[PDB]
């Protein structure tokens, strides 16, 4: 109900302090956000606490306000055919999926929130009166570049709710600041009368859907299943990024089939596998595995295909759904692996991966201390798989982990076992790892 | 119509870094030489795109100064009009009126 | 997701805190005779907001050396001893502290001088500064072949050169009143050390 | 506060020489080829530095033309104010004064 | 006497085209490397002459 403040008005001298506090109507537990109607003027502490400290810094008049909220849980709908995509910026982690707004976790916060200033546009009247409006925007994918954030394949609504898919749209944000994600997305800033005010290009290529984005050495590469564009950042001018074409036939297979190995791009490019330096490309499979991949990938579900950069052993591996699997499964049964230190291909099993990544391990594995097992017994409380010293791939002693269809997590390069599955019994099976 | 202050915001923050060729002549290996010439052309590409951004920023500032110029000259001519009209009118009209009125009222 | 939100709002007025940017004076410097009671004047920059406190170095130079302020201005008073002192105008607790220099000139046409006594190593140099009721201030040295004295253009300041070693005295102000300053010229080396006394070769 | 003459010396004396690539394809020796690309990148470096110098000279000439444009427009408006006060005062005060002060000491 | 006219026509018709280096690092043959550097320097010459005209 009704909200109150400790105060309604105040006089400060510059450099003086003050504290105001808000209380809800009912004695319940709520979430707070403090706000100020002009930027500068004051210093603040933890704008999510019910009682805020202020410090006058500049001559003027201002409004300080508090929003109080009855927050509740509401589930996402990020289905297995539409996963999360998870970019990174300034130590804030982005979520991003279809049907949802992209959302970000701040460095100075313990929960997610919708990307700040996402969906904003600005109007100006004749004779110059501005106003800001938030329209519904939904994305496909979000990534980082040149201290900005980027967005693809927009569903970009407007006043009167006919949302239009712009499959060739690509939007970009401001620059960052201290421990914070970007703050505005309106191409129509500077009409309200920081650096890097936003933009959009709306490209010219083939069917769109506009599958992925990835940088390289200051140079964006944007991919459309056939054909690709370079983006070059200018400094700051009439055109903050200039986009030039690169390929008339190359273009990525599926949403995360590109990775930066060594000053170059590894791509599953619809027909084949390529390694391009920018300007020029090669075929890493021409006549050695081509007719073997296209096959094994074609059979079940190609859009489940992924790549991951196993730096630790100088391998790049392309993950796919095995030859005999349900046509609506996305669990990658198998991976084809390229050792870029010698240009040599192999294949392997992986434990039904939904997703893969590098990570830090648990503590019991993280180079521990006899002084930690004060609750453990030699008698293996179902914990057995601990070798005094596990060979190392990395000096920070880090680990590649798979998020699995099998209700859990797995490490994917570790002492020899394999975890097969059994639909006839709906049970997991462990068996010795077989090389052939 | 104030000559709108310098848009201090067009090119003066692009450090136009003078492109200087790194020593290619000590690179006896073709692969290192080929990298060094590519790195040299990369500095050229960087510099070319900086000089363009400055040329467009220069054209926008010129376009602002031509809009500012219509104003100052046209206003010069408006104030010329003011001068002529007001001054001539006042001086002549009054001298005449005053002299005539007082002089006549008195000598008959 | 926020099911219900309610807002609350408050204005704040932020006054400029001037006199945290310096105050400035009509009465920057004031020379006066032994028991004159002169008024003294100062303003904060921008004329905005805060008040000031008036304070003085050695509060023994007047019967009650500085009178408390009215508002921005204040007033001064003096008693029978001589030399410079300084009146500082400190803002109410914060760190702005302007300064007014005043000379209590010993009499109506008298003099005082900066140092009493000086110590100089031979070949070195230092300066002496008078304060006077009249601008001509002649300088003279006994033993000019051991300590030279050379007036600056304002006459009230002079430069001293230690041409030789020994105890010497300077006088200044032909202007109806002559002051004093003692000067010791000292050796360029006072002692020495060696590495050994009980050697054997 | 006159506009400044041309700085007839911002860049119009800098012969910005049109960069033209010399023949690289006949240089069969890698060492001479490496010299010829270094010499072409040196002509690029020269032309890029001449264009950055001309863009800085243009930015300086625009910085001069914007210093020339703003405060002289302020002179226009302040002289315009002098005009206003002076001659408005004239017209009104003048006519009123003479006629009225003449009714002067002479009517009764 | 008149601030006469925008010359509406001083350089905004020259699309200065942003110079970008093509991949040189894969050209293992000196003769093909030599051509690729010459073609890159030709784009530089072009952009240099467009900037001089502007």
């Amino acid at each position: 109900s009704s909200v109150t403040l400790d105060i309604v008005s105040a006089s400060l001298d510059v450099g003086e302090e003050i504290v105001i506090t808000a209380t809800a109507s009912p004695e319940g537990e709520y979430s707070y956000q403090w706000s100020v109607d002009k930027t500068g003027y004051v210093s603040t502490t933890s704008v999510t606490g019910k009682s805020i400290k202020l410090v006058a810094l500049r001559k003027g008049e201002i409004n300080v306000t508090c929003t109080v909220s009855q927050m509740t849980q509401k589930d996402y709908d990020a289905f297995d055919d539409y996963p999360w995509y998870h970019a990174v910026i300034s130590n804030c982690a982005v979520a991003t999926t279809h049907y949802e707004t992209p959302q970000v976790k701040e460095f100075e916060s313990e929960y997610f929130v919708d990307l700040p200033g996402w969906g904003e546009q600005t109007v100006v009247d004749n004779d110059g009166n501005p106003s800001v409006k938030k329209f519904n925007w939904k994305c496909e994918r979000v990534r980082s570049f040149n201290n900005r954030l980027f967005a693809l394949n927009m569903r970009e609504a407007n006043a009167s709710g006919v949302t239009t898919n712009y499959p060739l749209r690509l939007r970009w944000s401001n620059f960052a600041n201290e421990n914070k994600a970007p703050t505005l997305w309106d191409d129509f800033a500077y009409d309200r009368v920081e650096n890097g005010y936003a933009g959009y290009i709306d490209l010219a290529d083939s069917n769109g859907s506009l599958i992925d984005i990835l940088p390289l050495k200051d140079y964006l590469f944007v991919y459309t299943e056939f054909e690709t564009y370079i983006g070059s950042p200018t400094n700051n001018t009439y055109q903050p990024l200039m986009f030039k074409k690169l390929f008339n036939d190359s273009g990525i297979l599926a949403p995360e089939c590109v990775v930066e190995v060594e000053g170059s791009h590894f791509v599953v490019t619809q027909n084949d596998v390529i390694l391009h330096n920018g300007a020029t490309k090669k075929s890493i499979a021409s006549n050695r595995v081509k007719n073997m991949l296209i096959n094994e990938v074609c059979l079940v579900n190609p859009l489940a295909t992924r790549v991951h950069l196993h730096q630790d052993k100088k391998e790049v591996w392309v993950l796919y759904v095995g030859p005999g699997e349900p046509k609506e499964s996305f669990a990658c049964t198998k991976a084809a692996v390229w050792n870029y230190e010698f240009d040599t291909w192999s294949f392997r099993t992986i434990p039904y991966a939904q997703c893969i990544g590098l990570v830090d391990p648990p503590v019991l594995e993280r180079g521990p201390i006899w002084s930690d097992f004060q609750e453990i017994t030699w008698d293996d409380p179902s914990i057995k798989e601990l070798v005094w010293r596990k060979d190392a791939t990395n000096f920070r002693q880090r680990v590649t982990i798979v998020g699995s269809f099998l209700k859990g997590f797995y490490q994917v390069d570790v002492g020899a076992l394999d975890y097969f599955y059994d639909r006839l019994n709906d049970v997991v099976i462990e068996k010795p790892l077989e090389m052939r | 119509m104030g000559a709108g202050g310098f848009r201090k915001n067009t090119g003066r923050n692009n450090t136009t870094l003078p492109y200087n060729v790194g020593f290619l002549n000590n690179v006896q290996d073709t692969e290192t030489y080929n990298v060094a010439v590519y790195d040299e052309l990369q500095k050229v590409s960087t510099a070319t795109n900086q000089m363009f951004q400055a040329i467009d920023e220069i054209h926008e500032e010129i376009d602002v100064r031509i809009k500012a110029l219509n104003a100052m000259n046209l206003q010069f001519d408006e104030l010329e009009n003011r001068i002529t009209t007001e001054i001539e009118t006042a001086i002549a009209d009054i001298q005449t009126q005053m002299g005539n009125l007082s002089t006549e009222d008195i000598w008959d | 997701v926020a099911t219900v939100t309610k807002k609350a709002s408050a204005s704040i007025k932020i006054y400029p805190v001037v006199s945290q940017i310096v105050p400035k004076e009509s009465t920057i410097s004031m020379n006066f005779n032994q028991t004159k009671n002169l008024e003294v004047s100062l303003l904060p920059a921008d004329a905005n907001n805060t008040n000031l406190i008036w304070e003085v170095s050695n509060s023994s130079y007047g019967s009650i050396t500085v009178d408390p302020s009215d508002s921005k201005l204040a007033t001064l008073t003096s008693f029978e001893k001589e030399g410079n002192l300084v009146v500082t105008i400190s803002t109410a607790n914060e760190s702005v502290v302007a300064q007014i220099a005043v000379n209590i000139i010993d009499g109506d046409s008298g003099i005082f001088l900066s140092q009493d006594t000086v110590t100089i190593r031979k070949g070195g140099t230092t300066t002496l500064t008078a304060v006077t009721g009249k601008t001509p201030v002649t300088w003279s040295s006994n033993n000019a072949s051991i300590v030279s004295v050379t007036p600056n253009a304002n006459s009230l300041t002079a430069v001293i050169t230690a041409n030789g070693e020994g105890n010497v005295t300077i006088t200044a102000d032909n202007g109806t009143k002559t002051a004093s300053c003692e000067i010791v010229s000292i050796p360029q080396i006072d002692s020495i050390s060696l590495s050994q006394s009980d050697v054997t070769v």
